[PDB]
Formats: structure tokens, C-alpha cells, sequence
């Protein structure tokens, strides 16, 4: 029974994570009351008389968003300390979340997380949902990643990353807070994915026509493409690829695990039945730049490796097809030692349509996760943000008063600096 | 809010 | 039973009667919640008919429907508007238009506003008016049973 | 759907033979809701039409004729102009040939019932006694308002007193003869007619 | 709709199948 | 889309332009109160053009209301469709406009120009697009022709690019009030040349000519003075608020009626205007809209057509009548009279038809036309300005308040320029 | 797969597209939302499932017709990316719909054409409906005709325009617009036929009666035209002639493209009901000199190519006698390089009729397109109505005053006058 462990951190892991087992309820007949009217045992376990408890954990520093699905409609749903709900925030702080507060709440985490793999008969892989822009993503993130990577090595990480955005701020000590996590997902983490907010609000936008999104207009989209990720896991069909061929196909050296994210059948119904829809074009939507899930404009450097999985109605033959045209075309560049960089996945499930939110039922569809060396753009936009903040000492005396003496900023800012070269190297 | 589950696919 | 007794109207001219009870079969269902003498309410009515309509009496089966309920204080008031809306309604003595609001959690600025509905009775899709919209929900989604 | 739905026509129609299927379905797979096609109504009841003499005449009596209503007033310089004229193509139109072409049915916008009798002696076509309910329900179905005293639904009125206007088979419209329109040709348009191409059936 | 090409001859071709007062 | 805010300026600017929302506002069916009863979709699908919307459904005008005077504003708010229109559009003085250009343009007027700029600029800047700005002033009085035309100034210096569309009321030949009426009406129409667009005319005796023969008042009204200018307010923006067979915005309303750019002086017109005793014995169709509109007793302005000659011409036709029958009877009103129409253009005349009829009349068609006869009026300013001012009178306030006779003199040389420019136009 | 790409521009092209595409919809049996209650997929593209969304690009600067199609009973059938409405109107002005509100809305036309091109297998044509003496329909109708023309190229393309008209004008800056037009009308267009608007006034007040018809009446009988034109790719029949076959057999030399039209069963049920319909007396009305939409009597010219486009139970037997006697008539005189062009199709599908209308069921019908030497003089007539405004530069200040510049005039004026000349030389 292939299953994994998602473990939600940080205020924007709990609400990726609320839209995400609201997909995963709706797709496999759960009720919010934890009842039925084997691709269940992925997600939820069976509890007796017809219950499907999560397999996830809710970790949140503040008890304001926790607590807040505490008292919702999914509060008969989860186990009551699979929510655990900190005291005291971090407050954008990677210092109060990695050396102070902290440990308090991170050996009663694992404690639920060796509880929650009890029960696990053959786990597969973990999937982290956090913010790297906050304090409590990133400081306490980078000590849960590093303990679970002492007591399960050689479980798959894979870590989904809100990574800030170019312009997007909703503060100003971002710079401080995900340079100073890069130590943490670049040698400690197995496949990382970054989901640039601003992107998603453009494909919002220029395909849905909705001017106006709110946060859980962008996690539903985020739940549409992990339900993608592990469709394969829970429904059969055609070519399928599972979490760990996931790594060993798309990862072509240890030190490159950075990936991109792009879903692209994203239409409302004003556009979505008009539109004549097929693996050809929405294939070509994915690899278009401004359906790409983060600023990451894919023009910049080269391609290494792509995972195209589609779920729905669509045959091998014409998956080929459309593979085809993608090698034909000049402005998808490939790099010159990965002739043959294309992994398909191909499920019979099509996409679960969440009520309310702004998708059809396309019955095709495409995730693409693809690897390129212009993520080297996504961390030179970071770097010249965090020498303008460290270059005349300014919002780091928080940071030493609570632990972390100085140096670790100096520390993180080159081995992200040697991420930059590495992906020059890797280029030509 | 609880949203309606979707009619169960019959197999094809 | 849900709604049970007449309490669904349909409209007549000359007589009133009580929409059948396995109507709603194959057709999406949405209700509207309003009140007249609001002035946002004046501009939501007239595009939602329209709306109704064109939706509705393009297909040769039914696609939409409307169901409509009403935060009115007077009974003459809402018998005139009733009289303005084309599509089916709920009386104003019954208590399950009481019932509809409480559950549903209408305050007495969110008026005028839109619930879209599935086949047990829970909520399917929201949709406010406050200030090109209309078009979101889709006929195609609630098909019935 | 035809001519407008805002129609009590439509909706009793609708609800009956709607209200037919699904019982037909709970004593026997069909579709709902059902089609234009499937939705079938007989339009005027069996006290409805009456002719000179004042005999009242079933509705298959108007089997193979090109029928029109003709929403009329009494006291209007319209219809006072329009009366000879289409008496006189009334005339000539049912009697030139071995068969009698077109079949005229009456509705009144009249102020009473003096005035409703007072126009009807003078014509010689069916028409539908005012006191029934069935005179408000066609001209609130075909949208024939002298002036806006009854709120429509959204629907542009096409036309008041006075209009002919010739009628399908199963309750829907076919065409307006444009005496009052956008089209303007009254006395000259009643010679529009397609007598052969609309028939009631 | 073949009604161009409409069989008025038979395999042979035999074109196919479609006042006077009495002066005794 | 298509924003036009009106910049009600003057005493006369405020009740001509209170009347403008109150037939507007009918046509578009909004009660006082701000909401709306009329229950149509057609009504409710250009609400944008005038109104902005407003937390709890309430419209209110695009309307900054302008005087020095505050006497007027408090009878504007405290009319009937009066009480719709926001507090800080209302942007008067405490001083009072004395019926001098110079206190308008280069005194007290001047300092509440930064603060009419001010509540301009936020009912403009923020939206998609403006299609160009209404003006509604008194050219002879204080305030209308004095900081009124000010406010165009800066106005056409903040976009240069968007129409103005001017009401503007000319003084009357035959007699009037306010003794300066020619001093305020040549230094006006000095930059009403250049920093303008369409300048229609609009005169107090003209319009009390039609509300005595064409209308048969006879105890007529300002309010009727205000009526008949506000029902031809609804027929020139007709189109960019109602949907039509051959669609003409405003801005399509100056491209084929302007053949050089200081020829911009239109003759406004409404036709149907019926007396009660002929309301019913006449008809109402295009012929008879079109015999009723070139007919010179029907036009807004004091300047008969017939002694001149029509450059362009337009109309704004609004119902339910065939768009053949219309521009046949353009064709027929071109050559029975050839006399009346140049020959340098060909086929003088442009028509619009909106398929929305104005709010009662099944139709109705409104004129506005470039005849070249308007220096009837413009000599008529210019004999009077002659005769003041070679014996300089009524000078002692327009140069003791800060100007000088030279501003006059060439006022008066530009003016002399715009008959020359329509003489040979002729 | 045949199929056709419909590119309306301007109000006009709005409108006769809207009375276009009703037609479509009742001939093919399609129902105004998707749905039939294998010759749809030459003007429609099937969804897979049900809907028919055609293949209109419908294009206006300003939402006051396309929102009425937007609001209007036929909302549910086209692709709302397909209906393009600007956002301010060129204003019966060339140099704003060519320069001044612009790049911005022919970009965005252009890839919704991209589109459709892609979406569909083996193009054909590209028919162009537009008013080329206003503002969109005549600069936007070259803007998109210049961009249409470089990267389409190797497909033909129908400018179905409204010519200006000599006495009804209803502008007066009608004679620039069109002067300026015939860029996109001579060197950058294949066939393109002149059909005017009190041409169709006079034939439907001969032949209908009709006292007053409007815009709505006008439309009709146009669509009839195309109906009629395009029939032969929709249906079956006898001999046909397709679109690559127009210019083939009606185009004599490069340039020489500006064509007549001459439906004529236009009759009502009256008129026609004491009369015969037989293919004798229809062409007879197809080369009546008053049946033709553009005022100008071909008495007076000289007929070069004709091809006859017959609907209905026409047998190809009385066709052949029909235009015997078209050569028997001394009236209808040829030139003598084309001493054999008559091209003629039959289509059996009789012509559909739309409801509350004005023509009546007829089972026979021709449409009738000529080349005639006599459209010089449609140039000639706009020839005269631009020298006299331009002699003293009237107007003009508000075509320089935008972007375009002066001495464009200038050179359109001796494009009509070079093509006066190249219709002088080609007869004699
Ligand atoms: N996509 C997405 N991003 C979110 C969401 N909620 C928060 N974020 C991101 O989170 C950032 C704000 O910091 P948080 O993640 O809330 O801070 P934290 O990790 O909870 O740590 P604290 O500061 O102690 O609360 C913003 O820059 C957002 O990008 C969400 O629901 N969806
Ligand atoms: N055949 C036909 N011609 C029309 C119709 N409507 C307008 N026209 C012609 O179009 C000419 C002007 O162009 P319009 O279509 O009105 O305007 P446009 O093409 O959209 O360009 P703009 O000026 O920018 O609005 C008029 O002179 C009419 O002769 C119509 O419905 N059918
Ligand atoms: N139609 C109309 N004309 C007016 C009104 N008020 C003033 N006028 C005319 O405008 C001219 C000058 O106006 P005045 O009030 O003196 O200047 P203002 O205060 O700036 O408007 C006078 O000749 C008046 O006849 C009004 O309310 N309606
Ligand atoms: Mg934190
Ligand atoms: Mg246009």
C-alpha cells in the first residue's frame, strides 16, 4: 500500500495543505466528517468503522491558523494532535525558529512522525508544504528537515517551497529568511520544487480572467498539482512513474534538486468547452513561460529534465506525438548530455474538479515538473537583495540576540553563491 | 464550507 | 423530502401553483438571495433574467434554474417583486425560506447573492455581487440526477 | 421556448406535459428534462373559439387553415382604419378558390363588455369571449400590451393594438405581420400572409 | 443525394419508364 | 469605458446641468435616492459614462459643480435630483464672480482653480479610459466665462488628447441683463479657439423663440429654458450610452463635422418639439423630424441658417425607424436646397441611428450643425465690442484688476480672424 | 478537411456576421447554444463532445455590438476570445485604425487566428467582412491585412467590403477612408467583391416590396450571397467550384479582382408563388442589370469572368441551355480575350430560409459573381469625391494629427488612378 507522509509548516503550510486534503477528500468519496457514502491508502488510513484519517501533520509556531481549522468543518477529520499548534510565532525571524522557542515543539513533531510511520507499510516519501519568505517555514523547516534526514535518511524529501517573489513582498525581511534556509533545503532535501507567488497570480490572471485572487484561489491550483504528483501513486492506467524513479529521472547530480511547476489545463467555463482541448496544445500551454508556476522564464539557459504526467482519457500513441513537436521547436533548448529527457507518467483518473473554485472538467491534463539552469535567475534576484541588507548591518540584531551568532549570514550567502556556479558549470 | 462529493466514476 | 410541501412556487398568471416535487431532475439549481428596494438588488435581477433567458431557452431541456428567496418586510412587497422575477420562488409565510437563510448564512451587504447547490441540498458554489461575473458558474456542473 | 418563456402558455405548458413524462417514467429511460420536440400542448380549450351565431367550435376545427390571432380595440384609429381592409382581404382570400385559406381568431383589449360585443358584431371570424381567462393569457404570451400597465419580464414589447398575427401548430409563433412594427406598413402588409407555408396542424 | 445521377437507362439504354374529338 | 464627467460651471451652468441629471437619471431610470427602478438590463449596461458607483449600490454623477457664489449651490442641493451629487465636487467660493472676466482669470477665482483641479484629477485618473470632458458655462457672466474657461485651460493642459465638448450660452441679441456682456463674451471666445474642440452654441432669446412658437409657452420657465437644452444633451451622447445600427461616439461626432480646426461652432437642435394642442393631429415620423430640424425656428441658436450656408452637417436620430428611411431623406432635404450646402464638400451630412428611442417619444432626432451663418452672432458680439471699447469704457475694473488693453484689442484681433475664416468658408 | 476562417471587422462586419452566422446555424441544424437536437466542420470545430463553436474572430473597437452578441441569444455559441472588442473607436478615421489605437488589438487578434489556423487541417480561405469608408472596418481592415497577408501568404483571402455608394452616404469623410482602403483592396487582397448598400435598397424595394427595410434586412441578403458562395465546400452535388477555384477561372489578370454580385430568387412568397422558378428565368434576373449590389450598369461596361453558383434541383442540362441564351442576348456583351468563361456549380441543399424574414422557400437559386470592366467606375465616382474635399485640405488636419503622414495621400490617389488606367487597358 504506497502512501506518503506530507508534513505542512509554516501559516502558508497550513493553508496549502487545507485546500489540498479538501482536494484529497473530494477525490477519493471522503466526507468532511471522515466517512465513506485501496487508492485511499495513500492518503488516509482506515480507522475502524469506515474512518479515513489524514496522513499528514499540521505544524504552525502560532495558534491562529491551526487552532483555526480547530473549529472548521474538517475539524472531525484530522487527529487532534496530528494539529500541533505552537505558542509563541517566530515572527519572520529564521533564528527564533531554528535556535530559539523551537526544539519545544519539534520532539513532540517527530514524535507524531514516527507514529505516523507505524503505520506505514512500505512509505514512500515526505512531502513538506512551507514558506521560505516567514520565520516559522524557514527556521523551524531547517531543523525539521535536518532531524528527519538523521532518523530517515533515505526516505524521499520531497519539499515544496513558496519562494519569494521578485516584487511581491508582504514584508521586508525575506532576504534574511530564505538565504539563511538555502543551507537547509540544498544538502538536506531530495527533490525541492519552488512555487513563486506572483506567477501564480499571472496564471490566475491572463487565463482565468480573475483579477481579483485570494489565497485560496493560488491553493487550489497548488493542491490540482500535487493531486497530480500522487495520482499515479493511488489510481492505475498507462506508463506510470512512481516518487522514486520521481528523483532518480529528474535529478541528474545531488547537488541539483532545485525544480519548476507548471499545471496547463487552467481555464474557467467561460473558455474551458469552447476551446477545443487535446495533449497537443495543453502540452504546449505547459511549456509556455507564462504558465510556468514560477518567475523561472524557461528562455534563460537550458532544459536538463522533464516529468510530463497527465491524467485522464489520453493513449500512449498520441503522448508521443506530442513529446515530438516539443523536440522540434528551437525555443525549448535542451542541454547536450541529456539527449533523451523526458519521463511520461499517464493515469485513467481524470482530474477531481473542486466545486466553487474557478476549473473545469478538463478531462486531460499535464503537470509538468522540469529541471533548468535558469533557476540560477530565482537565486540572483536573492542575492543582491540580501548584499543591500547585509552590506551595512541592518535588521540582523534581532537574529544574534536569539541565538546565531554572527557568520552564519556569511555562510549561507556563499554556499548560495556556489549554487550559482554550480549551475554554471553544469551548463557550458 | 462542505462542498458535494462528486458522482462516483462507474467502471468502463 | 427537503423542501416538502407547495412551498416551491412556480409562477401562473391567473393562478398560483406549487412547482412539482422531481422537477430539479438534470438541471442546475441556484439560489438567489435579494430584497427589494435595495439598489444593488435593482441591477442584479434584470442581468441574472437575462442570464436566465439566454441559458435557459437556448437548449430544448431545461439547464438552469432558479430558485429565488427574499429578505423582504412586507408581503405586498414581496408579492411585487415576485410578480418581477420570472423564475421559480418561495412563499412568504413558509418557514423554509427562514430555514434556507439561517443555514445559509445570509446577514440581514452581502444581499444580493447567489448559491449554487447540489443534488442532497449542501452548498455547491458561491458567488457575490459586490463592487462580467455572472458567467463563472456553469450549467454544466450541477447536473442532477 | 416559443416565442418568449415569460408566458403562462409556457409555463402551464411546461408543467403539465412535464409533470406527463415524469409520470410516465414512474410507472415505466428518458431524458429530463424533455425536449422542445417532446413538449406537447393543445392550445385553446374546448370553450374557446366561438363563430357567428355564437356556437362554440372544438379546436380541431381548425385543422388545415392559416390561423392568426388579432388583438384588436374598438376605440382605436388603428383598428378603425385596419377593420375594412382585412374584412376585405378576408373576403376575397376565403372566397376565391374551393377552399377556405385562412381562419381568423379574435382577442379584445377592449374596456368592456358593451364595447367587447359592439366590435365583435362587425366581424365575422372566431374569437375568444373576454370573460375567460384565455384572452389575458395569449396577449400576455405573444407580449400585446396597448400600454405598460402589467410588468413584463425583460422582454421589449413588440407590438400593441392592433396585430395580426399568424400562429404554428403547437402554440408557437410563426411570423408578424408588420402593421405596427419597425417595419410601419399598415392596410399594406396584411397581403404578407404565407397562407400555404404556415398551416396549424 | 445522389439526384444527378439519377438511372434513366436500363442496361440497354430503352429511355425509362416516363385534346382528339371523334370524327366517326 | 467612454467616461464623461460634467464640470457644471457658472449660476447657469449649475441649472442647465441639474436639469442634465435630472433627464439623464430619468432615462437611466435612478430614483433621487440613488438606487434604481426600472427593472431592464439595456438601461443598466452604460451606467459608467456618467456615474461612478459607490459602497451600497449608490450612483453618484462624474459632476464637479464650480462657482464662486454659494447661493446657487444651495439651490442645487436643495432641489429634487439635487441632493445625488458628492459634497467635495461642490467646489465654491465665498466671494462671488461680479460678472467680471478678470476676477474669474487672474483674481479670486484663481485660488479655487488648485482646489476644482484637485477633485478633477480623482474622478478621472482612476479608471480604464475617458472618452473627454463636459462643460456646461455662461460666456457673459462672472464665473462660467471667467475662471469656467480657465478650468478648460488647464484641463486641455492635463490631456491634451481628450474632447471637450462645450455648452456653452452665448449672450442674446435682442436684449439681456449683465451690462458686460461683450467684454466677457470676445475674451472668452479667445481661447475657446485654441485650447477647444466643439464649441456648440446655445442663446437665451433663440431658445425662448422655440418655447413661444414651437412650443406655444406662454408662461415659459428657466427650468423649460433648461429642459430644452438637457433633452439635446441626451441626443449628442446617445450612442456612447445606447446601442444603435451605425454606432457614432462623441469623439465620431467631431471628425466628420470639422473641416479646419477653428471651424468648431455647432447649432444644436431638438426635434420632436410638439405643442399640446398639435400632439395628436400631427405625425411622428422621419420626414416630419427632418422638415422640423433644418427648419430655422427650431434651431437653439439666434443665427438663422438660411442667411448662410451649412459647411457639415449631423444627426442623432434615436428609434425604432428604418435606417434607409433616413438617409434617403438626407439625400432628398441635399438637393431640393443646394443653396444651403457647399460645394467644395460633397454630401454634406452624417447620420447616426440609435436603436433606444429617448424616454417617451417613439423617436426623436437631434441637429448638430456646422453653418457657416453663426457671424451673425459673432458680429453681432463684435459691433457692441466695438462700441465700448473705442471709448474705453468699463475699463477701470478689467485693468485695475490685473490685465491690460492689450489683451482686449487682440481679442478682439483674433475675433475679427474667426468671421473673416467663415466668410470665405461660404 | 475543408474549413474557413470568418475575420468581421467593424460594425458592419459585426452586424453582417451576425445574420451570417444565424443562418449557419439553422442550415447545418445546430441550435443557437452547441448542439444538433459531417459538414459542420467546415465553419464550425467540434468540442469532442458536443458543442459546435464556429470559426469568427469578430472584431470591433468598442463594446456597443460586440456586447450585444455577448448579452444576446447566441452567448453560448461563440468562443468569448474570439468576440475582440477595443476599448475606444477609430472614429471613421484611417490614421487611427492604422497608427493611433492600433498594435494593441491586432496583436491580440492575431494569435486567436494563430489558433484557429493550427485547430484546423488544410485551410482554405479567409473571408473578410468589413466597411472600408469608416474607421476599424477600414483601418484595422488593413492592419490586420498587411500582418494577415506576410505570414499567411500561401492561402487566399475574400474581402467581402461595403464599397462606398455615390448618393446615400450617411459620413462625409466617407471618400477618404476608402481611397486610402484600396492598399488592402489591390495589391494585398485576392478576389473581393463590391457590394454596396442602396444597391440592395433598390433590389429589395423591386422585388420584395419592403417600405422601409433596415440593416437587419440588409444583412440577410448578403449572407445569402456567402451561403450561396461557400455552399459547394459544405454540401455534395454536381460540379463544383471551390474557393481556390474563384480565382482560377474568375481572376484574368494579377490585379484585376473587384467583383459584382448578383443573387436572384429574391422574391417573396406573393411575387414568387404566381410564378415560375425555373434556371431560365433566374438568370435572366442574375444578369438583370438592377439585380446587381453595387450601382453600376454593366450595359455600360463589359463582362470579363462569371461564375454562377445554382442551388437547388438545378440539372446540369438546363443550366447549358440557360446561358445559351445569355449569349443570344445582345444586351450582355463579353470581351473578346475570354471568349468561353462561364464557370458554373450546383449544389443540391435548396436554400435554407430564416424565420420571420423576407425571402421565401425557394427551390432553386443562383448566385452570380462578374468581373465586369464597368467596376472602374465604381473607383471613378470615389475618384471625383476625393479631389474636391482634398483640393484645399479639408479634413486632413485630423488624418496628419495622429500619425499618419502627408503624401499618403498622394499616392493613393494614383494607385485608384493607375487602376483606372489597368481597367482601360484590359478591354478594348
Ligand atoms: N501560496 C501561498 N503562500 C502563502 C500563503 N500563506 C502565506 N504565504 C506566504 O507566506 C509569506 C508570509 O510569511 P508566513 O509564511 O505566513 O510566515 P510563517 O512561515 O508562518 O512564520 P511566521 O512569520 O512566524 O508566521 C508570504 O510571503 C506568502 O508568500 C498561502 O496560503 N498560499
Ligand atoms: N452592409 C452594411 N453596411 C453598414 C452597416 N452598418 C454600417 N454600414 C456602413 O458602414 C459605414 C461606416 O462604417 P461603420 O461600420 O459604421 O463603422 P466601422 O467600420 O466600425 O468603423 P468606425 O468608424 O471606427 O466605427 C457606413 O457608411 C455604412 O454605409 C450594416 O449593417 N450593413
Ligand atoms: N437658461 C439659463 N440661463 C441663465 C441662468 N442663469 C443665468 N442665465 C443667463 O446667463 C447669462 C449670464 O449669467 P450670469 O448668472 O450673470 O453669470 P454666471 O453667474 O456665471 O452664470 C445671463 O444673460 C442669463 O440670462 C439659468 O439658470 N438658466
Ligand atoms: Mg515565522
Ligand atoms: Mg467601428
Amino acid at each position: 500500500m504506497r502512501e506518503v507522509i506530507s508534513i505542512h509548516v509554516g501559516q502558508a503550510g497550513i493553508q496549502i495543505g487545507n485546500a489540498c486534503w479538501e482536494l484529497f477528500c473530494l477525490e477519493h468519496g471522503i466526507q468532511p466528517d471522515g466517512q465513506m457514502p485501496d487508492a485511499f491508502n495513500t492518503f488516509f488510513s482506515e480507522t475502524g468503522a469506515g474512518k479515513h484519517v489524514p496522513r499528514c501533520v499540521f505544524l504552525d509556531l502560532e495558534p491562529t491558523v491551526v487552532d483555526e481549522v480547530r473549529t472548521g468543518t474538517y475539524r472531525h477529520l484530522f487527529h487532534p494532535e496530528q494539529l500541533i499548534s505552537g505558542k509563541e510565532d517566530a515572527a519572520n525571524n529564521f533564528a527564533r525558529g531554528h535556535y530559539t522557542i523551537g526544539k519545544e515543539i519539534v520532539d513532540l513533531s517527530l514524535d507524531r512522525i514516527r507514529k505516523l510511520a507505524d503505520n506505514c507499510t512500505g512509505l514512500q516519501g515526505f512531502l513538506m508544504f512551507n514558506a521560505v519568505g516567514g520565520g516559522t517555514g524557514s527556521g523551524l523547516g531547517c531543523l525539521l528537515l535536518e532531524r528527519l534526514s538523521v532518523d530517515y535518511g533515505k526516505k524521499s524529501k520531497l519539499n515544496f517551497c513558496s519562494w519569494p517573489s521578485p516584487q511581491v513582498s508582504t514584508a521586508v525581511v525575506e532576504p534574511y529568511n530564505s538565504v539563511l534556509s538555502t543551507h537547509s533545503l540544498l544538502e538536506h532535501t531530495d527533490v525541492a520544487v519552488m512555487l513563486d507567488n506572483e506567477a501564480i497570480y499571472d496564471i490566475c490572471r491572463r487565463n482565468l480572467d480573475i483579477e481579483r485572487p485570494t489565497y485560496t484561489n493560488l491553493n487550489r491550483l497548488i493542491a490540482q498539482v500535487i493531486s497530480s504528483l500522487t495520482a499515479s501513486l493511488r489510481f492505475d492506467g498507462a506508463l506510470n512513474v512512481d516518487v522514486t524513479e520521481f528523483q532518480t529521472n529528474l535529478v541528474p547530480y545531488p547537488r541539483i534538486h532545485f525544480m519548476l511547476s507548471s499545471y496547463a489545463p487552467i481555464i474557467s467555463a467561460e473558455k474551458a468547452y469552447h476551446e477545443q482541448l487535446s495533449v497537443a496544445e495543453i502540452t504546449n500551454s505547459a511549456f509556455e513561460p507564462a504558465s510556468m508556476m514560477a518567475k523561472c522564464d524557461p528562455r534563460h539557459g537550458k532544459y536538463m529534465a522533464c516529468c510530463l504526467m497527465y491524467r485522464g482519457d489520453v493513449v500512449p500513441k498520441d503522448v508521443n506525438a506530442a513529446v515530438a513537436t516539443i523536440k522540434t521547436k528551437r525555443t525549448i533548448q535542451f542541454v547536450d548530455w541529456c539527449p533523451t529527457g523526458f519521463k511520461c507518467g499517464i493515469n485513467y483518473q481524470p482530474p477531481t474538479v473542486v466545486p466553487g473554485g474557478d476549473l473545469a472538467k478538463v478531462m486531460r491534463a499535464v503537470c509538468m515538473i522540469s529541471n533548468s539552469t535558469a533557476i540560477a535567475e530565482v537565486f540572483s534576484r536573492m542575492d543582491h537583495k540580501f548584499d543591500l541588507m547585509y552590506a551595512k548591518r541592518a535588521f540582523v540584531h534581532w537574529y544574534v540576540g536569539e541565538g546565531m551568532e554572527e557568520g552564519e549570514f556569511s555562510e549561507a550567502r556563499e554556499d548560495l553563491a556556489a549554487l550559482e556556479k554550480d549551475y554554471e558549470e553544469v551548463g557550458i | 464550507v462542505a462542498k458535494p462529493l462528486p458522482p462516483p466514476v462507474q467502471t468502463v | 423530502c427537503f423542501f416538502g410541501p407547495d412551498v416551491v412556487k412556480r409562477t401562473q398568471q391567473g393562478n398560483y401553483v406549487p412547482v412539482r416535487p422531481d422537477h430539479f431532475a438534470g438541471v442546475s439549481v441556484a439560489l438567489f438571495f435579494a430584497k427589494a428596494g435595495h439598489s444593488k438588488c435593482a441591477q442584479i435581477v434584470p442581468v441574472v433574467r437575462q442570464f436566465y433567458k439566454t441559458t435557459n431557452f437556448s437548449g430544448e431541456k431545461a439547464v438552469i434554474e432558479i430558485i429565488y428567496v427574499s429578505l423582504d418586510k412586507d408581503e405586498q412587497d414581496f408579492e411585487r417583486v415576485r410578480a418581477l422575477m420570472p423564475w421559480c420562488s418561495v412563499e412568504y409565510k413558509s418557514c423554509l425560506r427562514k430555514k434556507l437563510i439561517e443555514r445559509y448564512r445570509v446577514p440581514n451587504t452581502a444581499i444580493p447573492l447567489l448559491i449554487v447547490i447540489g443534488p442532497n441540498g449542501e452548498e455547491a458554489g458561491r458567488m457575490n455581487f459586490q463592487q462580467f461575473v455572472l458567467q463563472r458558474w456553469d450549467y454544466r456542473f450541477n447536473k442532477w440526477p | 421556448s416559443q416565442p418568449v418563456f415569460a408566458s403562462p402558455l409556457n409555463v402551464e405548458k411546461r408543467r403539465l406535459n412535464e409533470e406527463r413524462a415524469l409520470m410516465q417514467a414512474q410507472k415505466a429511460n428518458i431524458q429530463l428534462p424533455p425536449n422542445y420536440g417532446d413538449m406537447d400542448l393543445i392550445l385553446f380549450p374546448e370553450g374557446s373559439l366561438k363563430n357567428s351565431n355564437n356556437t362554440v367550435i372544438p379546436q380541431s376545427h381548425l385543422k388545415g387553415k392559416s390561423v392568426a390571432l388579432y388583438f384588436a380595440d374598438g376605440a382605436d384609429p388603428k383598428c378603425a382604419s385596419l377593420l375594412p381592409f382585412l374584412l376585405n382581404y378576408y373576403r376575397t382570400m376565403n372566397e376565391g378558390g374551393a377552399n377556405q385559406k385562412i381562419e381568423i381568431i379574435f382577442v379584445s383589449l377592449d374596456r368592456d363588455r358593451e364595447a367587447f360585443e359592439s366590435h365583435r358584431a362587425h366581424m365575422p371570424w372566431l374569437s375568444i369571449d373576454l370573460e375567460n381567462p384565455l384572452t389575458e393569457i395569449l396577449k400576455r404570451h405573444f407580449r400585446v400590451m396597448k400600454e405598460y400597465e402589467v410588468p413584463t419580464y425583460g422582454y421589449g414589447s413588440r407590438t400593441g393594438v392592433p396585430s395580426v398575427i399568424v400562429i404554428g401548430s403547437d402554440g408557437r409563433e410563426a411570423q408578424f405581420l408588420p402593421i405596427c412594427s419597425g417595419l410601419e406598413e399598415g392596410d399594406r402588409a396584411l397581403l404578407r400572409w404565407d397562407w400555404r407555408n404556415t398551416k396549424f396542424a | 443525394y445522389a439526384l444527378r445521377d439519377h438511372l434513366d437507362s436500363k442496361l440497354v439504354p430503352n429511355q425509362s419508364t416516363d385534346h382528339t374529338n371523334v370524327l366517326s | 469605458m467612454r467616461e464623461i464627467v460634467h464640470v457644471q460651471g457658472g449660476q447657469c451652468g449649475n441649472q442647465i446641468g441639474a436639469k442634465f441629471w435630472e433627464v439623464i437619471s430619468d432615462e437611466h431610470g435612478i430614483d433621487p435616492t440613488g438606487t434604481y427602478c426600472g427593472d431592464s438590463d439595456l438601461q443598466l449596461e452604460r451606467i459608467n459614462v456618467f456615474y461612478n458607483e459607490a459602497t451600497g449600490g449608490r450612483f453618484v454623477p462624474r459632476a464637479i459643480l464650480m462657482d464662486l457664489e454659494p447661493g446657487t449651490m444651495d439651490s442645487v442641493r436643495a432641489g429634487p435630483f439635487g441632493q445625488l451629487f458628492r459634497p467635495d465636487n461642490f467646489v465654491f467660493g465665498q466671494t462671488g464672480a461680479g460678472n467680471n472676466w478678470a476676477k474669474g482669470h487672474y483674481t479670486e477665482g484663481a485660488e479655487l482653480i488648485d482646489s476644482v483641479l484637485d477633485v478633477v484629477r480623482k474622478e478621472a485618473e482612476g479608471c480604464d479610459c475617458l472618452q473627454g470632458f463636459q462643460i456646461t458655462h455662461s460666456l457673459g457672466g462672472g464665473t462660467g466665462s471667467g475662471m469656467g474657461t480657465l478650468l478648460i485651460s488647464k484641463v486641455r493642459e492635463e490631456y491634451p488628447d481628450r474632447i471637450m465638448e462645450t455648452f456653452s450660452v452665448f449672450p442674446s441679441p435682442k436684449v439681456s441683463d449683465t451690462v458686460v456682456e461683450p467684454y466677457n463674451a470676445t475674451l472668452s471666445v479667445h481661447q475657446l479657439v485654441e485650447n477647444a474642440d466643439e464649441v456648440q452654441v446655445i442663446d437665451n432669446e433663440a431658445l425662448y423663440d422655440i418655447c413661444f412658437r414651437t412650443l406655444k409657452l406662454t408662461t415659459p420657465t428657466y427650468g423649460d429654458l433648461n429642459h430644452l437644452v438637457s433633452a439635446a444633451m441626451s441626443g449628442v451622447t446617445c450612442c456612447l450610452r445606447f446601442p444603435g445600427q451605425l454606432n457614432s461616439d462623441l469623439r465620431k461626432l467631431a471628425v466628420n463635422l470639422i473641416p479646419f480646426p477653428r471651424l468648431h461652432f455647432f447649432l444644436i437642435g431638438f426635434a420632436p418639439l410638439t405643442s399640446r394642442g398639435s400632439q395628436q393631429y400631427r405625425a411622428l415620423s422621419v420626414p416630419e423630424l427632418t422638415q422640423q430640424m433644418f427648419d430655422a425656428k427650431n434651431m437653439m441658436c439666434a443665427s438663422d441658417p438660411r442667411h448662410g450656408r451649412y459647411l457639415t452637417a449631423s444627426a442623432m436620430f434615436r428609434g425604432r425607424m428604418s435606417t434607409k428611411e433616413v438617409d434617403e431623406q438626407m439625400l432628398n432635404v441635399q438637393n431640393k436646397n443646394s443653396s444651403y450646402f457647399v460645394e467644395w464638400i460633397p454630401n454634406n451630412m452624417k447620420s447616426s441611428v440609435c436603436d433606444i428611442p429617448p424616454k417617451g417619444l417613439k423617436m426623436s432626432v437631434t441637429f448638430v450643425g456646422n453653418s457657416t451663418a453663426i457671424q451673425e452672432m459673432f458680429k453681432r458680439v463684435s459691433d457692441q465690442f466695438t462700441a465700448m471699447f473705442r471709448r474705453k469704457a468699463f475699463l477701470h475694473w478689467y485693468t485695475g484688476e490685473g490685465m491690460d488693453e492689450m489683451e482686449f484689442t487682440e481679442a478682439e484681433s483674433n475675433m475679427n480672424d474667426l468671421v473673416s475664416e467663415y466668410q470665405q468658408y461660404q
